């Protein structure tokens, strides 16, 4: 009976674990999405930069 | 004894379940640790890619002065 | 101090009944003290004190029991004024008690154990005053009785108010 | 530092120059500014709390923003609008996140189209409460997720989908879409596991069933009794398949009581097992 | 009673093991996955650093230009008792690994904004010089 | 190479150039190096492990990068300088902090401004032990991360201003916010997990309640005995419940003894179960 409820709270102590590893996740949901976007758009106002950069190019060359 | 193997029964369905809860929070995280696992293989992808952009960027405005 | 007006009043539940400590306000007194109501220059009476958010302001609240022996009514002006002890005469060291029922609807002939009253009855009813002939209503078990002071003794002379201290033998 | 500053300043310059104002050359250089101006109001707005004004005014940015040629960063304007106003107290928000998606969609950035498109079903439900509006989102959402090769997103999804459109009465057109994302998720040794709910769900849905529809999803369904994660899905089943077939309200009444024993029934399970638990109850008395 | 109160709990025993074992799979592939995701993110601090030093380079030139049964039973129970015990052993790594990266993608997307604005700024500071 | 000869020349070059300096042209173009100076002194700085020197440099780089105008960068500098602070021996940690937030604040960065408000918040009670100014940033920060519908972080911030909240006697205040973070978790089937705790919390949190708050709070809650994570909140509760309406001190201690066994009790249910094991005594022998 002793081996029992001894197993039993150590599971739940994984459990407790999983709660906190849950928190994790959702962290990196925020991260991820927000930046994923912003560093997307990036290229977008980094591909047009080099576009004038290439009429700056063909007139100061 | 009879209260021993029966609080033993109710124990462990209340062991195994105890389980039960924790296996689906492997099961939806597992899930999830692939799902925002695409978002990285798009920043991966982006972040190299930026930089390449840039380093056009910064190699013309250079070349501009010159 | 010297003694202010004060407002009869009901006690505040049926909590504070069972304490027979009379029930002031947080602005005035303070849970622990005594004090001594006056209703006329030869009926003097001692309380015990229990502070409770829910009293009014320059006002003591009693319980039936209380009002059925000061004779205070439910909207009358009495002078309470601070009461101190002197533990050196007034310790109670032997006071008997005639214990009854105070329910008929409920009158059983069981027995009663009194070592569990005697020890219940000074760890409800500790660092208190009390006074020969007053009456109050004893909770022994959730079972309602009443109580009536015949005689105290100091730890033999008679003392008319006591306070009863943690080694007070009661009868 | 004054909001209503701000915004006057921004109309005295949004507006195509002419004259000596233009000078050589003009246009969207100007547009920009006030942009960065009504931004600048929100901004504010938001920081005294006012929401509402920092929503329209995000409305007013992107509005401008549209007027000089950048859809890109324009919607991403209207996106902090639909913030503003979802955490504020007017409704606006769907309207924003609407104009917002027109943008993702046209440019071809269907990637993060469906990002929001999922958010805004997600509000269609949990505000509007208008689930014919959401579901239809919820699909031509995951329709965009499943061709960005993002299976696991389109799944997510089509479970919103199929979920939400059995509590609409669409059971059939619920269990479709549970075979198909059950057959879709074999495909991935780390969905398995799960892969049961579906058919309990595919076979729970019943379009007024009458014969073996879900016994045949229940049959098909691979159980292995040494592999007891099963034991929340079929086994119960055809016990229900059973109690169906008898009509027997008590059999399936009692099973649900078992069943929530070892495994606890969220909202959706209890409502569609009592609309199960009446189809039998109406057969019995008819 | 006590013959299916025992073995029922048998059939029990067995369905944590499995449960467990089989999620532990699932823990490693996580594992696995908070590695190499590790990787591609310190290969995304390099850019970080690469964009926010070119684009210092960018601005100063464009500026320039503009100015038996109890027995095996309980054998079971020794086994569910190692293995959970195991299961943090995991849940506390994968848990400094999350912190870790989540930590770095902060200093990410910060720098992030200010390559972006800085980018933006060049886009500006690039159309008022053609001519 | 030197740090003091870094920042010497970094002296000589931040001042507003005038007279036969000046000659024709200068201004940022000065004031920049002299950051850059700075920011390489802080570095080796860091290196010799003198931290003071290295955040107090930062602090320098920073100042100086204000006064060219770029707030940006210049805010980050601070983070340098806060971090620096931080784990060093000196204060200004706090302060290098506010001053960074007043400028991502304003700049329009509140996705950043929640980020290290809650940095600070986390300082001004494991160090400065300032809980009633620590709650007002956890709140005003959650409340920033509510709008980036970071619901998530929003989260996490509520929970650390109700937990200190309840420690400062704010125990209704306390309730309220997991009332809301309770009922604004149930919209996730992943928080459904967790919306246990928030729920025993709030039933243990007693502003002194006479009624039954919290016999009402454990009603609102839905359990079924098939639950197994529920037997680590109402379960318990109940009991509790029955023990403080009881006035038995013994039951309450006793039962808190019990379930001290299959989930151990941290400092925070410990305080406040003190709490209320005291208002329970505090009321009998009474």
């Amino acid at each position: 009976n002793r081996r029992l409820q001894q197993t039993q709270a150590q599971v739940d102590e994984v459990v407790d674990i999983m709660r906190v590893n849950v928190d994790k996740v959702l962290e990196r949901d925020q991260k991820l999405s927000e930046l994923d976007d912003r560093a997307d758009a990036l290229q977008a106002g980094a591909s047009q930069f080099e576009t004038s950069a290439a009429k700056l190019k063909r007139k100061y060359w | 004894a009879l209260s021993e193997i029966e609080t033993r029964h109710s124990e462990i369905i209340k062991l195994e379940n105890s389980i039960r809860e924790l296996h689906d929070m492997f099961m939806d995280m597992a899930m999830l640790v692939e799902s925002q696992g695409e978002m990285i293989d798009r920043i991966e992808y982006n972040v190299e890619h930026a930089v390449d952009y840039v380093e056009r960027a910064v190699s013309d405005t250079k070349k501009a002065v010159k | 101090m010297a003694g202010r007006s004060m407002q009869a009043a009901r006690c505040p539940t049926d909590e504070l009944s069972l304490s027979n400590c009379a029930v002031v306000s947080e602005k005035d007194y303070q849970s622990g003290q005594h004090v001594i109501v006056r209703t006329s220059p030869n009926h003097k009476y001692i309380f015990t004190l229990r502070t409770h958010p829910s009293v009014v302001p320059g006002s003591v609240a009693f319980s039936l029991p209380q009002r059925k022996w000061a004779g205070l009514s439910i909207g009358q002006e009495i002078e309470v004024a601070l009461y101190s002890f002197d533990k050196a005469k007034q310790c109670i060291g032997t006071m008997t008690i005639e214990i009854d029922f105070l329910q008929k609807k409920n009158i059983d002939s069981n027995p009663y154990d009194t070592d569990k009253m005697a020890a219940e009855f000074i760890q409800q009813f500790n660092n208190q005053a009390f006074s020969v002939g007053q009456q109050l209503v004893f909770s022994f078990n959730d079972k309602l009785f009443g109580l009536l002071v015949k005689d105290i003794e100091a730890m033999r002379q008679k003392i008319e108010v006591g306070l009863v201290v943690g080694n007070s033998q009661v009868a | 530092a004054e909001a209503m500053a701000l915004l006057a300043e921004a109309e005295r310059k949004v507006k195509n120059s002419q004259s000596f104002f233009s000078g050589l050359f003009g246009g969207s250089s100007k547009i920009e500014e006030a942009c960065e101006i009504y931004a600048r109001a929100a901004n504010m707005f938001k920081m005294a709390k006012n929401w509402s004004a920092a929503g329209n005014a995000f409305c007013q940015a992107a509005q401008l923003h549209l007027q000089l040629q950048s859809k890109h960063d324009a919607a991403t304007c209207f996106v902090d609008a639909g913030n503003a106003f979802k955490k504020a107290d007017p409704q606006e928000a769907i309207n924003c996140l609407m104009r917002a998606i027109e943008i993702y969609t046209d440019m071809g950035r269907f990637t993060i189209a469906a990002k929001h498109h999922i958010s805004i079903a997600e509000i269609y439900e949990t505000e509007l409460v208008d689930v014919e509006k959401a579901i239809a989102h919820y699909e031509q959402s995951a329709d965009y997720y499943k061709g960005e090769e993002s299976n696991s997103s389109a799944n997510k999804c089509l479970l919103k989908v199929a979920g939400y459109a059995a509590q609409l009465e669409q059971y059939q057109k619920a269990i479709d879409i549970y075979e198909q994302v059950g057959t879709s998720a074999m495909d991935s040794p780390l969905l398995k596991y799960s892969a049961k709910d579906y058919f309990f769900k595919a076979a729970l849905c019943h379009f007024c069933i009458d014969m073996l529809n879900a016994k045949l999803a229940v049959q098909k369904y691979e159980e292995l009794f040494p592999a007891f994660s099963d034991s929340r899905e079929c086994k119960l089943m055809k016990k229900l398949l059973e109690a169906h077939e008898e009509q027997n309200v008590d059999s399936y009444t009692e099973s649900v009581k078992e069943y929530d024993s070892i495994s606890r029934l969220d909202q959706w399970l209890t409502t569609m097992l009592l609309r199960i638990k009446k189809t039998i109850q109406g057969d019995e008395e008819d | 009673r006590a013959d299916q109160l025992a073995d029922e709990s048998l059939e029990s025993t067995r369905r944590m093991l499995q449960l467990v074992e089989e999620s532990k799979d699932a823990g490693i592939r996580t594992l696995v996955m908070l590695d190499e995701q590790g990787e591609q993110l310190d290969r995304v601090e390099e850019g970080m650093n690469h964009i926010n030093q070119d684009m210092k380079e960018a601005e100063k030139n464009l500026k320039d230009l503009g100015k038996a049964r109890e027995n095996e039973m309980d054998e079971n129970l020794e086994q569910v008792s190692g293995i959970i015990g195991n299961l943090r052993h995991m849940a506390l790594d994968m848990g400094n690994e999350i912190d870790t990266q989540n930590r770095q993608i902060d200093r990410i997307m910060e720098k992030a904004d200010s390559n972006k604005t800085r980018i933006d700024e060049a886009n500006q500071r690039a159309t008022k010089m053609l001519g």
